[PDB]
């Protein structure tokens, strides 16, 4: 999971939490 | 631990949850496993979250979000939240 580029929605959640 | 309102409540024991207290990592753990198993996520966009007509959109507000507005989507969380 790239913060840079998510390109799912899980890894877009994912970043929302760091 | 924290306790959500009964709304959220419902949404996460929709999920499999059973308790009243959580931590915030279960909190958004749970909520985001909402959305994906619901398939509320849009395909080619996919921090777009569709809420119309759903639970989800009756706590929050809104007929959607992205996920990229990241102070926007805790503050509709803990809006429904008792910390
Ligand atoms: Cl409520």
């Amino acid at each position: 999971c790239n913060c840079k580029a998510p390109e799912t929605f899980l890894c877009y959640w994912r970043c929302l939490q760091h | 631990l924290v306790r959500p309102k009964p709304l959220l409540l419902k949404l996460l024991k929709s999920v499999g949850a059973q308790k009243d207290t959580y931590t915030m990592k279960e909190v958004l753990f749970y909520l985001g496993q909402y959305i994906m198993t619901k398939r509320l996520y849009d395909e080619k966009q996919q921090h777009i979250v569709y809420c119309s007509n759903d639970l989800l959109g009756d706590l929050f507000g809104v007929p959607s979000f992205s996920v990229k507005e990241h102070r926007k989507i805790y503050t509709m969380i803990y809006r429904n939240l008792v910390v």
